[PDB]
């Protein structure tokens, strides 16, 4: 499961959806890197409107 | 005139077209519209094609 503390749960209130983004697959899981906003505005039409 | 929050002002300032709030998915309308460029040279370009 994802953390109960030490996380970020983002609340897009324009699609009204609670999302968490985590770096997973190969190669690098170890080497955490912030996930962009760019491809996420694709897949949520409410990060295509507002924060 | 009387403004929002119960103030009164003399001034009018309008809403600008292409930064309104849509009811389409609760979005925001584009900065360039067909209606925009149609009016941005309305002198010919409001007379369109048949319409």
């Amino acid at each position: 499961r994802f953390p109960t503390s030490g996380y970020n749960a983002y609340y897009d209130s324009v699609d009204k959806v609670v999302f968490v983004v985590v770096s997973f697959l190969y190669p690098y899981t170890t080497t955490s890197v912030n996930i962009p906003l760019s491809y996420l505005s694709k897949y949520l039409p409410g990060l295509l409107t507002a924060q | 005139p009387y403004d929002e929050t119960g103030a009164q002002v003399t001034s009018v300032s309008s809403t600008p077209f292409g930064s309104l709030i849509d009811t389409s998915t609760g979005q925001q309308i584009l900065g360039t519209n067909p209606v925009l460029t149609s009016y941005n040279s309305y002198t010919t370009q409001a007379n369109t094609n048949m319409q």
